[PDB]
RNA sequence: GAGGCCACAAUAACUAGUGGCAUA
DNA sequence: GTATGCCACTAGTTATTGTGGCC
């Protein structure tokens, strides 16, 4: 005996009352066909009048989708699945598919009367053949949260009297795993298969037993690795949107094992809106990135599963614009897997907290996968990240890493003064723009008696605070004070950005690298201060 | 013993919350202590027919590392919050912030005794995580008061007063306060003489040093200086500027007035008459009591804090923006430790000053947040906190409080 | 009776709060 | 003139499409 869960369906609802539409009388041949001889084992019985319920006849025999909205919910299982790399090495691996899963659960008795349905008559003046379920049905919302807390209680005896044997519940299989040498892990499946066979659970016997390499979730998992199902992305000489979408994919899930995969050429080119059929001509920096990704696919890898008495150490590199792969090991060169990390793309980030970020998604996918956070060997130099972190308004933590010297290193291209510069000449920056035209201007005015002003067409207020910068910092010697009263254009300075979409801040990290000493100061627009309220009456003549 | 009915307000629905991911180390942690509390009845293992769900997260705490357990009940809290305030208050004494020493003690064991309503019980369900997703979930739920939900000691609350109240006739210039599973006592006895005083009511329960008047808000000092250049007025400017949206009476239009034409950064620019007095008001508003400012009851508090540098932290506790019911600095190890600290000691001067926790505004990433609090927290209760920018302004005005 | 369900990713949309600015 | 947009930081949500699965 199996005992029943008991189910109720959500407040305020009643059971599904859908009508069954006329089948072809091929169909309803084999429709009782079927019924009879699940009503002679007992999964199903005929009903009749008392019953005012109904569910449409259809891998699914019913089509339970109005039942399942007014089902309750359940805290479900399987929320998340086993990465591969989390796996710890095993000498025999053995997979069960239990034969017979939802028709030997029983299902609620008081629920019984919502799984109703009809076999429909030929000429429809007849009535039809009227059922319930007994067991979980194929296709119904709780049948597999029910299906799997029956078996783990099954399993709770037989986990206790063999602790070094791991069964993991995956659907309808058993994945069992042990070290025992391959007769005596035999011996173990057929006492499990016995065990199962007293709740009247059948599997597959010896003979009917596949042998690994076994396929899962896309995976190919041995008993020492495991690799993915082997990647084909085309070719084409014409790539449409949707063959796009396709290729990202393939490349992303092949990231987790197969290193240095890149796709943020071929994302932009996803941008906007498109039909799916628009051929997209590939850009030839998203061509090049291609050509990468089709190198990295032909050779072959596998990753190994987790010695939990090692360290896992995890190891990042800059790819460019915004891109960092990773690598988790405990042994060189033995993956247990890698990854990848890409920025948001519109916004420019320094490259220390992009960095960061790498970190913190790696540590937290090792949290899920291992249960523990890595070692982290990173290349940056332990000072670099000092001196970005204690100034910086917000906090964080990586435990443990450490600086390994694998280029391309990040560093800080240029320091900012914190004190201004005596004999250095003073810039008043400022912008101007109007919505409407999107017409702007930008300039600066001088304490040596210097001004210029230049005008912009499709531009904003914010760029013009920056062009504004961009030209005090064109006409300056190798020292200089800037005033603004940008914040935006200030923030963007002194968070040193990694090169970016945008020319205009590109063109300004130049700029400062070039300089030799750069005081950039704030001061708050419309006081009256003098430099700002000139140069503010320059920028704003053409605009206000 | 008879459970006192408890009820969601009736609009409402159970905690769905995800459980954020565990380490091995504390789930294993977790599983020792569960099947422990299992054993004594005070959980049971729940089918896959209950759909609640509510974080569990194991701290070091009692200053010994043994672990112990900590379920983070704020979303039920909210969805209760009708029973745990309004029908069994415990109310707040205003006395307490004005005793010399308040130490705290646990009183967390006292709730395992008391049986929770029967149909109250499905709303407590918990999920103790696997490895990697490979084991599905160890589900249970209490049927005793559980730690960290409000309405535990709401319930308890006349068993408690009769327990103390013995205690109140011996010593009637003492004050107890209870918030959750902390008792909090007020005395203005010597500190040495405190100690056994607070002991002899630890024994006395057991058969069934925060110093508030210390804590005092500090005045903003501005720059002293012999020489001030167009430099040094200009920072002043823009945060005094900024400041007058916290004492609208500072002014800026004398100093501003002496920033005339196109200066250099580093010239010196002597205060005339009218800038020395508005100066010198300017530094006597901030040196006053800051006013206007007044509690109100029916508001949230809310604590921002701002990342200062060399482990130094501000913080502001506020309801309303720029209208500063308290404000401090946390001195001394990473951020997330201190930070962790810093939300400790302001949550508990909160509950000792207005019987409240504060909503915490966070100078941190939420992800790196959420994978490091509990590696230092020790409380049994958990804020309610959101993750912000610092704007530069807001540092650089709280970097000028006087230090003690 | 026009497929749903899980993880991840990309895209689009709705964004909201803080901040300084930019036009009215 | 409060009302907006402009974007840096912080936090999201509902839809589509794709990869890998499942029913
Ligand atoms: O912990 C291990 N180690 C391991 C190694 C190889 C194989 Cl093929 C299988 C396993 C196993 C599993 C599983 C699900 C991911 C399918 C097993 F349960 F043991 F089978 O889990
Ligand atoms: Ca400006
Ligand atoms: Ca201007």
């Amino acid at each position: 005996p199996i005992e029943t869960v008991p189910v109720k369906l959500k407040p305020g609802m009643d059971g599904p009352k859908v009508k069954q539409w006329p089948l072809t009388e091929e169909k309803i041949k084999a429709l009782v066909e079927i019924c009879t001889e699940m009503e002679k084992e007992g999964k199903i019985s005929k009903i009749g009048p008392e019953n005012p319920y109904n569910t449409p006849v259809f891998r699914k025999l019913v089509d339970f989708r109005e039942l399942n909205k007014k089902t309750q919910d359940f805290w479900e299982v399987q929320l998340g699945i086993p990465h591969p790399a989390g796996l710890k090495k095993k000498k025999s691996v053995t997979v069960l598919d239990v034969g017979d899963a939802y028709f030997s659960v029983p299902l609620d008795e008081d629920f019984r009367k919502y799984t109703a349905f009809t076999i429909p008559s030929i000429n429809n003046e007849t009535p039809g053949i009227r059922y319930q379920y007994n067991v979980l049905p194929q296709g119904w919302k709780g049948s597999p949260a029910i299906f799997q807390s029956s078996m783990t209680k099954i399993l709770e005896p037989f986990r206790k009297q063999n602790p070094d044997i791991v069964i993991y519940q995956y659907m309808d299989d058993l994945y069992v795993g042990s070290d025992l040498e391959i007769g005596q892990h035999r011996t173990k499946i057929e006492e499990l298969r016995q065990h199962l066979l007293r709740w009247g659970l059948t599997t597959p016997d010896k003979k009917h037993q596949k042998e690994p390499p076994f396929l899962w979730m896309g995976y190919e998992l041995h008993p020492d690795k495991w690799t993915v199902q082997p990647i084909v992305l085309p070719e084409k000489d014409s790539w449409t949107v949707n063959d796009i979408q396709k290729l990202v994919g393939k490349l992303n899930w092949a990231s987790q094992i197969y290193p240095g995969i890149k796709v943020r050429q071929l994302c932009k080119l996803l941008r906007g809106t498109k039909a799916l059929t628009e051929v997209i001509p590939l850009t030839e920096e998203a061509e090049l990135e291609l050509a990468e990704n089709r190198e990295i696919l032909k050779e072959p890898v596998h990753g190994v599963y987790y010695d939990p008495s090692k360290d896992l150490i995890a190891e990042i590199q800059k790819q460019g614009q915004g891109q960092w792969t990773y690598q988790i090991y405990q042994e060189p060169f033995k993956n247990l897997k890698t990854g990848k990390y890409a920025r948001m793309r519109g916004a420019h980030t320094n490259d220390v907290k992009q960095l960061t970020e790498a970190v913190q998604k790696i540590t937290t996918e090792s949290i899920v996968i291992w249960g523990k956070t890595p070692k982290f060997k990173l290349p940056i130099q332990k000072e670099t990240w000092e001196t970005w972190w204690t100034e910086y308004w917000q906090a964080t933590w990586v435990p443990e890493w450490e600086f390994v010297n694998t280029p391309p290193l990040v560093k800080l291209w240029y320091q900012l003064e914190k004190e201004p510069i005596v004999g250095a000449e003073t810039f008043y920056v400022d912008g101007a723009a109007s919505r409407e035209t999107k017409l702007g201007k930008a300039g600066y005015v001088t304490n040596k008696g210097r001004q210029k002003v230049v005008t912009l067409t499709d531009t904003t207020n914010q760029k013009t605070e920056l062009q504004a910068i961009h030209l005090a910092l064109q006409d300056s010697g190798l020292e200089v004070n800037i005033v603004t009263d940008s914040q935006y254009a200030l923030g963007i300075i002194q968070a040193q950005p990694d090169q970016s979409e945008s020319e205009l801040v590109n063109q300004i990290i130049e700029q400062l690298i070039k300089k030799e000493k750069v005081y950039l100061a704030w001061v708050p627009a419309h006081k009256g201060i003098g430099g700002n309220e000139q140069v503010d009456k320059l920028v704003s003549a053409g605009i206000r | 013993i008879e459970t006192v009915p408890v009820k969601l307000k009736p609009g409402m629905d159970g905690p769905k919350v995800k459980q954020w991911p565990l380490t091995e180390e504390k789930i294993k942690a977790l599983v020792e202590i569960c099947t422990e509390m299992e054993k004594e009845g005070k959980i049971s293992k729940i089918g896959p027919e209950n759909p609640y769900n509510t974080p569990v997260f194991a701290i070091k705490k009692k200053d010994g590392t043994k672990w112990r357990k900590l379920v983070d009940f704020r979303e039920l809290n909210k969805k209760t919050q009708d029973f745990w305030e309004v029908q069994l208050g415990i109310p707040h004494p205003a006395g307490l912030k004005k005793k010399k020493s308040v130490t705290v003690l646990d009183v967390g064991d006292a709730y395992f005794s008391v049986p929770l309503d029967e149909d109250f019980r499905k709303y407590t369900a918990f999920t103790i995580p696997s490895i990697n997703n490979e084991t599905p979930g160890i589900r249970y739920q209490y049927n005793v008061l559980p730690q960290g939900w409000k309405g535990s000691p709401a319930i308890f609350q006349s068993s408690m007063t009769k327990i103390l109240e013995p205690f109140r006739k011996q010593n009637p210039d003492i004050v107890i306060y209870q918030y959750m599973d902390d008792l909090y006592v007020g005395s203005d006895l010597e500190i040495g003489q405190h100690r056994t005083k607070i002991e002899e009511l630890r024994q006395h329960l057991l058969r069934w040093e925060l110093h508030p008047d210390k804590w005092t808000v500090q005045p903003i000092v501005l720059p002293e200086k012999d020489s001030w250049t167009v430099n040094d007025i200009q920072k002043l400017v823009g945060k005094l500027n900024w400041a007058s949206q916290i004492y609208p009476g500072i002014k800026v239009r004398q100093l501003c007035k002496l920033l005339r034409g196109t200066k250099a950064l580093t010239e010196v620019i002597p205060l005339t008459e009218e800038a020395e007095l508005e100066l010198a008001e300017n530094r006597e508003i901030l040196k006053e009591p800051v006013h206007g400012v007044y509690y109100d009851p029916s508001k949230d508090l809310i604590a921002e804090i701002q990342k200062q540098g060399q482990g130094q932290w501000t913080y502001q506790i506020y309801q309303e923006p720029f209208k500063n019911l308290k404000t401090g600095k946390y001195a001394r190890t990473n951020d997330v430790k201190q930070l962790t600290e810093a939300v400790q000691k302001i949550t508990t001067e909160s509950i000792v000053i207005w019987g409240k926790t504060p909503k915490f505004k966070l100078p941190i990433q939420k992800e790196t947040w959420e994978t490091w609090w509990t590696e230092y927290w020790q409380a049994t209760w958990v804020p309610e906190w959101e993750f912000v920018n610092t704007p530069p302004l807001v540092k650089l005005w709280y970097q000028l409080e006087k230090e003690p």
